């Protein structure tokens, strides 16, 4: 039950992982979660605002 | 992958991306090529080190304390909390609610104390670390029967080996931990403010199992927290002021920022 | 016994290691997750939000709301300066305590473009035109409006829309710049001038204020996580 | 039917013809080009003067004597005050360019001697005083050649340069300078020397006033020798053409 | 790093001690002259000496500039 | 695989491989069988140990320094740089620009110092090594709060174990490191020459976590660099002269080479 | 716990081990690669480039450019010697500081053929013929042109092409030779003689110089990487 | 949905925004271009600085008083000492260009007055 | 995710490798890169030079 994942590499390879314990709080940190969604804190308006259009008309 | 610059040329139109209303509460989403001519620049940069995990997942000393093999202080105790130190507290309090597992490490060291005793040959020292969850019996003495650790977790460790390390899961009765609590534990609204039982994680006890020598020795234990598997909600403004207490948010009023010589000075005074 | 050989680094504590360890509470059932608003997954979602800049951080203005106000008035002339500060996002005292600056002071490096938003807060009758300018390094800072006119500028006309955004692009020889002070990775200068005078009618105030907000563009990123020089400690807090 | 000795190079409004050339040395096999989209970092649109900046500029002439140690020129500094190349580096914060360097020295058959012409990247030199660093005035001569010394320089709390010829000012063997792109002017065979250098840096562009990417060295390994009645004044002339030059970061003119 | 850390001033005598601070340097700034004057958080010529001018106006005079972890010195022979 | 000799016989022609023009800047590519008769010799030799990797990928002592468990020097500091030593500096400076990851090793040792103290029994010593990236707070004392290492990397190590070892990636803001820099950090051209911020790698701090004994002890740390995953550009002439400083290329003029008795002498005088 | 047995060599630091170690900066994003000219992948690409040999390394000539000049003139005779040195690429002071010699002094062994290029630097009118000779070991060095004529030689005639190359082949009993001095792995002798006299007209200089370059052939290789006896140290450089 | 009163013009590294504009007048209906092969006479290759020369230059300001007669500016002379436009006309014998001229004057509702802005070819005086 | 490669052997066998970490700066040195191209530093002339032909004609 081995997991093969990709390593952090430069721009312009794999590693193997096996879990030994039974609790899942014993596992290693999730360092490869690169999900973003800034539209909650930024631009949180009810009506959408187009960039080229005047904010108030 | 971070965004890539788009190439633009000259413009003459009624499109006005540079003009907006900040009263709306909205951050403008203008690119550089909205107000100047730009070339095409593919960007290979990555925001991998800015993830909440990488930002929080490093070990940090949160407390240290001493005990001796002889004399009044034979054992040490400490209520687990990350608010005693400044650095991890300030990083954690970027958010209102967090949820994480913990990785716990200990660094135990010993030092020989001055005395007139002679012919002192010391045997190796073993230490016991015991975690008591909130509600259980606590040790009144070094030889207290509670050290039997029938149910309470314990870690025995002999000087010269690797540091001891264990994993602790999310233990909150509530869905998420709380860094801030605007309220009281009493419905009357009397009593201490900003205090609740959501983030209570029990107490830690430490002792020598043997005394080792006929002369005096003093040990110190340092505790290290590492948050794992993190989730966080509601971003908060960073702590401008110097922490004063562990239990509350009290502070001393401080200037918004540093002062320069004038509004056109390009240096820091 | 399978024959093994232990390599250098055995039994050491490196505070940034990533290993599996035994759980001290076996089979503990955690509290389920509920849905909470405002979840964060990257510190660059916080950096991309505006926050008010204290440009007038001179003397006792810092212990007041006057640090955030940029004064403007009606002059018997034109072309005089309104403000100026350098492009030092994490080191300059104009930026170091803003939401972007606080986040930057945890990292050695930074890269990307920046957005400065200026909002007029005078009477509706008050009219004005302003030149907002950025100079890349190599010469000094401009001392006159004509010298500033030669760099990257916007001419802001005040009217119905009260907010104007000045984008500072990434014009650097390296891909990254140090957050700490450094003459090799110099950033440039940001200045403001009066394109035309402030003009008001009778019974309107000829003195006004302007406000500034700093946010990051979508090509911004940071590197090399480090400790902040902002919080300190002498004894354990109680 | 032609002769490999005769070559003509045309750039902008200038053209150089040599009837006695060994060949052309090309950098590291790399012809100069412009910066590509997948290698850039600065986002504003660049300027490309072309014919206005890419063209031959001819510098002052030096005299080859029987006891001359050698001369050096920082390429960016050499053309810093010359035409629109100089103006464009004055008004901009970042620049990027390659070069074509042509060295000229003629003499009759009787005249003998050999010169090494070498383009050295990052020719960082050392001060005579060990604690101090060489002064800018001592390291750079914009409109004039810098001269090597034959004898060692005396170190007395000054900011001079150890201009020893057999150490090439860089504390290294002078005979080992052949790794760098180079050609030899041998009076009996050669007349001129030509090197085409590409842009060489660890960054995609750079400021052109505080950094000199390349230095041109002309060093006589065999001295100049003639019998009486032959011409005694023999000059050396240097002509340099920038190639694929681009500029970013427009602002008020000046370097501070 | 101090500019020209070895020089002889032959002659009011102005002793230059202009210095630069590495990104690594972050400790408190301390300036000392020797033969006389000390700066901690003969007369210094610059009001903004913190920016990088430790020059003073008046044997061998030594300027010591210390910002942890960097340490720099400059010796001047006044004749 | 290295090239193999080709067999040749006698010749009489207008082909002239032995005659050329070195003024062209071109190295002649003549084989032995161009100027003599040769047999066929298959060559099994390999240039495997001459690769830039094998040439550079060995650990090298770059610095060592001391500290004590008592007295004025309680901790050590060092700005990371490979120019302090001679051997790795000279190997690295075969090139103008390099790009590599680093493998870092430490050898920490302790020695008992002479004193009149009696009944000295020493406990085991643990050491802390802390790396501060350029810009961060630095420790003014052994007990400074910055040793909390909330974000800064730290390595704890107890005497008697294996040496500590960690991997560091390429940290330059520029695309490649620079061994040589012909210029100034000031646009004015004033200030220090040959100095830039491209190869700044931060500072290293070292201390005792415990004092261990009632008598004096002195520790030394030795740092070892090993370059990995190497890339290099622009070959440069080897350093003929003895290094004088760490910060610049200053030197003392030296003879091109050693001297013999005459131009026909077959021995070294 | 899986049962294991630790073998000799555990927890030792061998400075030439090749192991995987934990990174102290997790998930750090490096600067991308740009294309730079002149990339090296093998030190034998540098050894295969010419460099000027200091043959006249006698007395104060080393502190001058005269070490690199080989003097020749017009004689009232023929057959006299021009120079001689042994085939010791890394040990002889004639070669030990050349680009090939510097590279060789990092390795215990060497193998392959060598290229010596000789360039005439006199007047175009000056004419001459020279004998360039190599003798494998076993006898002494030749003391006369006729003795040298019996080994591996080239007769160089000076004319339009000013450069001639003398290839020294690998003629050895072993596959490799020590870079350090050794009589078992002797290399031989390299000499030059006047085949015909230098002849000039009136008003041309009868004294000339010759230059020498040393480069490696495509069958050259080295072995056993070691420390150089060329750089030393007494205290930490500052 | 927008307002014809608000317009933004971007040239080189400069950008001008006006919230109260009548419109744009375009010469004689002719947008500026480069010289074509069938209209040229000079044979050497031209230089085109683009972003370096084509960009907004802002001049000194004048004061409108109650008795002001008016002001005039020769376009080529006005920018003869300004940046790379000035340098390029200094080193060259022939030049060719068009213009975008933007005049600015704001005041409150109470302020009254009217100015004519005109571009006159060959204004020989 | 094991990699089988060939060992350095004499003239006239495999080994196995698995990556454990996630960064790729943690991997072992690349000691088997035997790529050569000396024609940049050597013979860097614009026109090609044949060996048997005179260098200058």
């Amino acid at each position: 039950g081995a997991q093969v994942s990709t390593q952090k590499t430069g721009a312009h390879i794999h590693y193997t992982n096996i879990n030994y314990y039974k609790d899942a709080a014993s596992n290693s940190a999730n360092r490869q979660d690169f999900t973003q969604d800034p539209g909650k804190f930024t631009e949180p308006v009810k009506d959408i605002m187009i960039k080229s259009l005047p904010a108030l008309n | 992958r971070v965004a890539d610059t788009v190439g633009t040329g000259p413009t003459n139109s009624e499109a006005i991306p540079a003009l907006t209303a900040a009263e709306t509460g909205h951050t403008s989403q203008v690119v550089p090529g909205d107000t100047m001519q730009t070339r095409h620049v593919k960007n290979y940069h990555s925001r991998s080190e800015s993830t909440i995990e990488n930002f929080l997942c490093r070990s940090a000393c949160v407390y240290f304390t001493e005990y001796e093999n002889s004399g009044a202080k034979r054992y040490a105790e400490w209520v687990l909390t990350p608010r005693q130190a400044a650095q991890l507290r300030r990083k954690l309090e970027f958010f209102t609610y967090v949820r994480f597992d913990l990785e716990l490490t200990f660094v135990i060291t010993s030092t020989q104390q001055p005395s007139t005793t002679q012919n002192q040959d010391a045997q190796i020292l073993t230490h016991q670390i015991m975690y008591v969850p909130p509600g259980g019996p606590v040790p009144d003495k070094v030889d207290s029967y509670v050290w039997q650790t029938s149910t309470n977790p314990s870690v025995f460790w002999t000087e010269g080996n690797a540091p001891p390390r264990m994993s602790i899961p999310f233990l909150s009765i509530g869905n998420a931990y709380s860094n801030f609590y605007d309220g009281w534990s009493e419905f009357s609204r009397n009593g201490v403010y900003g205090i609740n039982t959501l983030n209570n994680m029990g107490t830690l006890y430490a002792r020598h199992v043997n005394a080792g020598s006929t002369g005096p020795i003093k040990s110190t234990i340092r505790i290290y927290f590492k948050p794992k598997h993190v989730k966080a909600w509601i971003p908060r403004p960073p702590r401008l002021c110097q922490y004063e207490k562990a239990k509350n948010v009290n502070f001393q009023p401080s200037g918004v920022t540093t002062t320069r010589q004038s509004i056109t000075t390009m240096t820091n005074t | 016994g399978l024959p093994t050989m232990n390599t250098p680094g055995s039994c050491q504590f490196l505070t940034s290691d990533d290993f599996q360890s035994p759980s001290a509470m076996p089979q503990y059932d955690v509290t389920p997750e509920m849905r909470i608003p405002g979840e964060v997954k990257n510190l660059m979602e916080i950096a991309e939000v505006d926050s008010v800049v204290p440009v007038q951080n001179v003397g006792e203005k810092v212990n007041s709301m006057e640090a955030y106000q940029i004064p403007v008035r009606s002059n018997e002339g034109s072309g005089t300066q309104v403000f100026g500060f350098p492009l030092q996002p994490g080191y300059s005292s104009v930026f170091s305590r803003t939401l972007l600056g606080e986040i930057l002071n945890y990292y050695t490096h930074w890269s990307g473009s920046i957005k400065l938003t200026f909002m007029f807060c005078g009477s509706a009758m008050a009219t004005g035109k302003f030149l907002l300018a950025y100079s890349p390094p190599g010469a000094g800072a401009p001392t006159k409006r004509v010298d500033a006119m030669l760099g990257t500028h916007v001419v802001w006309d005040v009217g119905l829309q009260s907010s104007c955004v000045l984008c500072i692009p990434w014009i650097s020889q390296t891909h990254y710049r140090y957050v700490t002070s450094d003459e090799y990775t110099a950033g440039g200068f940001i200045t403001c001038w009066y394109q035309t005078n402030i003009v008001v009618p009778a019974d309107a105030q000829s003195s006004c204020y302007i406000m500034c907000f700093v946010s990051a563009c979508n090509d911004f990123s940071v590197r090399l996580l480090k400790d902040t020089p902002f919080i300190s400690q002498q004894n354990f807090f109680q | 039917g032609y002769s490999d000795r005769a070559r003509s190079i045309t750039l902008g409004n200038s053209t150089i013809t040599t009837q006695e050339c060994a060949n052309v040395v090309v950098g590291y096999g790399v012809w100069p080009d412009y910066l590509k989209d997948s290698e850039a970092t600065a986002e504003d649109q660049p300027t490309q003067p072309d014919v206005a900046t890419c063209r031959f500029y001819t510098l002052d002439s030096v005299q080859w004597q029987k006891t001359s140690p050698g001369w050096w020129w920082k390429l960016p500094d050499a053309l810093s005050n010359l035409g629109l190349f100089g103006q464009n580096m004055q008004y901009h914060y970042l620049g990027r360019t390659g070069y074509t360097v042509h060295v000229q020295c003629n003499a009759s058959k009787f005249h003998q001697g050999c010169l090494l012409v070498v383009c050295v990247p990052e020719a960082e030199m050392g001060c005579a005083t060990l604690d101090n660093t060489p002064s800018s005035a001592e390291l750079l001569g914009g409109d004039s050649a810098k001269e090597f010394a034959d004898k060692p320089v005396a170190s007395g709390s000054n900011k001079l340069v150890q201009r020893v010829v057999y150490n090439a000012g860089m504390g290294v063997g002078v005979g080992n300078l052949t790794i760098f792109p180079h050609q030899w002017i041998n009076l009996r065979t050669n007349n001129s020397a030509t090197i085409v250098m590409p842009y060489t840096n660890s960054v995609p562009m750079d400021n052109m006033f505080r950094h000199n990417n390349v230095t041109l060295m002309v060093i006589p390994f065999v001295p100049l020798d003639y019998c009486p009645g032959s011409t005694t004044y023999v000059p050396i002339t240097v002509t340099i053409a920038p190639m694929c030059a681009e500029y970013n970061g427009l602002r008020l003119a000046g370097h501070q | 790093s101090i500019t020209t850390p070895e020089e002889m001033i032959e002659k009011t005598a102005y002793l230059p001690c202009k210095f630069t601070l590495s990104p690594e340097d972050q400790g408190p700034l301390d300036i000392e002259w020797l033969i006389i004057i000390l700066y901690s958080g003969v007369h210094f010529t610059s009001n903004d000496l913190k920016s990088g001018d430790a020059s003073i106006n008046v044997g061998t005079y030594q300027c010591k500039v210390k910002k942890a972890p960097g340490v720099a010195n400059k010796k001047i022979h006044l004749v």
